[PDB]
RNA sequence: AUGGUGAA
RNA sequence: GUUCUUUGUAAAGUGCCUUCGAAGAGUCGAGUUGUUUGGGAAUGCAGCUCUAAGUGGGUGGUUCCAUCUAAAGCUAA
RNA sequence: GUUUGACCUCAAAUCAGGUAGGAGUACCCGCUGAACUUAUAUCAAUAAGCGGAGGAAAAGAAACCAACCGGGAUUGCCUUAGUAACGCGAGUGAAGCGGCAAAAGCUCAAAUUUGAAAUCUGGUACCUUCGGUGCCCGAGUUGUAAUUUGGAGAGGG
């Protein structure tokens, strides 16, 4: 294959070895906070950050209420490959691919995985009708051996697959999900999580001088506190 | 064959040096003409309705270039290896040499025009930087020196 | 004839420059021809001559949306020149039809192996159960493509 | 007649270019001369010059390295509009609110998209905007007089002026785009409809005393955004 | 001599 | 004359004190072959082998001194 | 990257903005140029021919003239003078000084603006149009903007 050169190898390397320290060190924090060990301890409550458009900062608590999250990875950082225990997160989300998206259920075991994965994807509630436009828009459905990953077509398909729990259109999936029901975990594992077409999706004079704008855009929208209490950053999902 | 002062050019610097010495001269692109329009019709509007440091940038032209060297105040100085009147152009490394001003040969003087905003420029030299790249500069000085004096000693050598 | 040159005169440094020649006060003052020019711009603008940036960046703002604001009103008679043809209408494509225009599965079978374009019929009807059973279909993009390539590629 | 080439050689523009100023003009062929020799004439080709000059000077821009001077020179750029095209192909409303039938069908497809590498989200967003308007002018007139569910979708009669245009809207279910169809092409139709409807709409708006264009209702827009959450004021 | 014209 | 504008830490001139302080090369010149003058030091012009220095070089008379700074250009009477 | 863009070069456009042809020719500025006519000298650096502008043209402010108590752009007249000088026969033939007419001196190259290519051609919208401003593009850094030509000149107090 092409040669490789020195620098990108060491740049990787010493990348690699900060994500893994930042990693441990959240781990062990949050390994304490669980134990109720908070008496040595930067901070023991958990906090929430959202940011909006100019842009305007806002720190929240996390409460235990459950809540509905949507998550599309981000790919980066450029230069950091994505060490086992981000790797183990990622795996079981089935969101390594780029662009990928899914919902998930927010509680507290998932707030240590969230903040593990802070970086690497972007996270927000998105209103009732984001969510309805998203799945109305793009959605999968496996099908008969079963190779086939054909979209979602038909109504009767939604009978066929689950049947049991009344899920019988597509509106019955976009209501379990927003709202909290009980086959919401069902339903998503099932739902073959959408592949969000990339912004730019082009490669030219002007689409060039557009993805240098949009990825300058991107360092002063989304930052990478690597704290060991960084709080959750989230953004405006209903743009996208 | 060619006198020795011919061929002393093509003997330029390494893939990464060249490299290297590029990246670091982009972050001294002296402003354009549009930058340069922009930063005055704001300080005119300043103050019309009502103290910056000397500003950073990399000196370029041959006549000035050349006044700047045999004074000792430049310390980097890159030299095009494609200048149709070569005379222009043959007198420098010497005359870098006697001043003991570090000088490299770079392939190319669009390349040294793109880093200045200029379709052509026949030398690009650097006279102050900031504090912050004093250590990169003269690193990137002692490599320049390493892979040009001592790697091609005899640049000046064999016709 | 060819030999190597030598350095009698550049193998000692030069120590000291050339010509003293004292430097200037504006090397260490800031530029006097940016002052004249900021000066020049300052007189400008106070003459309404030139429109400060932001001033240009408001008025930009309230235009560029005044587009659409107008009546354009308030061309075929040419011998030459002939009309664009519309569609026909619809051709009993109802999702809940009558059960005869359910095509048996043997005239289905010749519509779907007979070529494409030269179809009698660009569906099948189907006699849904429900209203909520009606799928969806992706061959509207064909037909509107194909009714775009027509619009431009008909030899009148 | 003239042949393809040939009429491109005596233009003298690339030919996704002229088919582009085809399109917009309707011209037809194998071409006419006369036809051929008066387009020549249309300020499109100018802007048309002046894009592929920008583009060659832009590539310039940022392969010589200078960030700055690229989006200087996006930023002074304008495109070209349709609006004096339209009126030369359409002397006469009611000839617009007759053709309308396609521009709505194109629309109302293009509206339920999905976005894509080939059409932009923007423009997707447009469409919608646009059927969401012709949708609440619509309602608001109460015009539906024909309703027909079919396999393609439902097809609408909305009798604008008494016209009756007939136009149909696909369902919300998710299309699998195929590859043969070539979304260059549509983009110039696209682009076209939407600058004719966004004209038929101001003239509509202005002749019921509506103002055009509306905002959007916010707290619908979280919940049921689309035709209900496009309010629209008289004055 | 200089500058041109014609021509079994 | 009448006036409307002036504009800005903007420009110019003189004396004093300090530090610097740059001048035209296939060019002069020699050689050689033709032309020019009534010109004895063919000066001047024309082909070509050759071709220099910057307290230097050219033009002259006396063992030194006198004048100028060529190889760039404009200017009404 | 088996790929894109730049620098440089070479060509096309019935593209936009520009100019030379020729005539006239007494005077001017260069090339070229004979014989009659008289004992290399002489008609003669003339006649004719060729090329280039004007109302005048060239030249013009010393690498000058002078050996004096020194003069101080070029130009034309008188004078120097029918002298010096040449040919030593025939003949050819100047110039300094002196008086008069008129008098204006300047523009580049050469040493860094580098604390800011600050210069300018062209297109466009306006106005107070033999032009001015704003914007845009290009020329330029292989040098356009300030000053200086020894009579000096430049940076500072």
């Amino acid at each position: 294959n092409k040669f490789v050169r020195a620098e990108s190898i060491v740049a990787k390397t010493l990348a690699t070895s900060r994500e893994k320290e930042r990693i441990k060190r959240v781990s062990i924090l949050e390994d304490k906070k669980a134990k109720n060990e908070t008496q040595h301890i930067a901070s023991g409550k958990d906090f929430i950050l959202k940011i909006t458009e100019g842009l305007i900062r806002e720190k929240t608590t996390y409460d235990g209420k459950p809540a509905l999250l949507f998550i599309v990875r981000v790919r980066g950082p450029l230069a950091v490959n994505i060490p086992n225990k981000a790797f183990k997160i990622l795996s079981l989300l089935r969101l390594v691919e780029t662009n990928t998206g899914v919902f998930v259920k927010l509680t507290k075991n998932v707030y240590p995985l969230l903040k593990v994965i802070a970086p690497y994807v972007v996270i927000g509630k998105p209103s009732l009708s984001s969510i309805r436009s998203l799945i109305q828009k793009r959605g999968r459905i496996i099908y008969k051996a079963e190779p086939h990953e054909i979209v979602l077509n038909d109504n009767n398909i939604v009978e066929e697959q689950l049947g049991d729990h009344g899920i019988i259109c597509v509106e019955d999936i976009i209501h379990e999900i927003a709202t909290m029901g009980e086959s919401f975990s069902v339903c998503n594992f099932f739902l073959q999580p959408f592949k969000l077409n990339r912004e730019v999706s082009g490669f030219g004079s002007l689409n060039r001088l557009r993805k240098i704008k949009q990825r300058e855009a991107e360092s002063r929208t989304r930052q990478f506190s690597n704290a060991a209490t960084a709080p959750v950053i989230e953004v405006d999902i209903d743009s996208l | 064959k060619v006198p020795p002062t011919i061929a002393q050019f093509q003997y330029t610097l390494d893939r990464n040096t060249a490299a290297e010495t590029f990246k670091l001269f982009n972050k001294y692109r002296p402003e354009t003409a549009a930058e340069k329009k922009e930063r005055l019709t704001k300080e005119a509007a300043a103050v019309a309705e009502g103290a910056s440091p000397k500003p950073y940038a990399v000196k370029y032209g041959l006549n000035h270039v050349v006044a700047l060297i045999e004074n000792k105040k430049a310390k980097l100085v890159l030299i095009a290896n494609d200048v149709d009147p070569i005379e222009l152009v043959v007198f420098l490394p010497a005359l870098c040499k006697k001043m003991g001003v570090p000088y490299a040969i770079v392939k190319g003087k669009a390349r040294l025009g793109t880093l200045v905003n200029q379709k052509t420029s026949a030398v690009a030299a650097l006279t102050e930087v900031r504090a912050e790249d004093e250590a990169a500069l003269a690193k990137l000085v002692s490599t320049i020196d390493a892979n040009f004096a001592d790697k091609y000693d005899e640049v000046k050598k064999h016709w | 004839p060819y030999e190597p040159l030598i350095d009698w005169f550049t193998r000692h440094e030069e120590v000291m420059p050339l010509t003293a020649v004292p430097e200037p006060k504006r090397r260490f003052v800031p530029s006097k021809n940016e002052a004249k020019r900021v000066m020049k711009i300052v007189r400008a603008i106070r003459e309404g001559r030139i429109i400060p940036p932001k001033k240009l960046k408001e008025m930009k703002e309230k235009e560029k949306i005044e587009n659409y604001q107008y009546d354009l009103w308030g061309n075929d008679h040419v011998m030459h020149l002939r009309a664009p043809k519309l569609p026909p209408p619809t051709n009993e494509e109802s999702y809940n039809p009558p059960e005869e225009y359910l095509l048996s599965p043997e005239e289905k079978e010749a519509w779907e192996n007979t070529e494409y374009s030269e179809r009698e019929r660009n569906f099948i009807p189907q006699k849904y159960s429900a209203l909520r059973k009606v799928p969806g279909y992706g061959e509207s993009i064909r037909e509107r493509f194909e009714r775009s390539l027509d619009l431009y590629l008909a030899p009148r | 007649f003239i042949t393809r080439s040939q009429a491109v050689r005596k233009l003298q523009v690339s030919l996704a270019d002229f088919r582009r100023l085809c399109i917009f003009k309707g011209i037809y062929p194998f071409y006419y001369a006369k036809d051929i020799q008066y387009l020549m004439h249309e300020p499109v080709l100018a802007k048309f010059r002046e894009h592929k000059t920008f583009a060659r000077k832009l590539t310039r821009a940022l392969g010589r390295g200078e960030v700055s001077s690229a989006k200087r020179l996006e930023e002074n750029r304008d495109s070209y509009t349709l609006d004096h095209i339209i009126k030369e192909r359409y002397p006469s409303f009611p000839d617009a609110i007759r053709d309308i039938d396609d521009a709505l069908n194109m629309l109302f497809l293009f509206s339920n998209l999905p976005s894509t590498n080939q059409v932009s989200s923007k423009i997707i967003n447009d469409a919608q905007k646009i059927c969401n308007q012709w949708l609440a002018y619509v309602a608001k007139e109460r015009l539906v007089r024909k309703v027909f569910v079919s396999i393609k979708g439902v097809y609408y009669q909305a009798n604008i002026k008494g016209e009756e245009v007939r136009w149909l809207v696909p369902f919300k279910f998710p299309e699998n785009i195929p590859s043969d169809v070539d979304f260059r092409i549509m983009l110039t139709f696209l682009e076209f409809y939407s600058t004719l409807l966004h004209f038929v709409l101001y003239k509509l708006y202005t002749d019921s005393g509506l103002i055009y264009p509306p905002k959007l209702d916010l707290k619908k827009d979280k919940i049921i955004s689309g035709l209900s959450s496009y309010i629209l004021e008289s004055r």
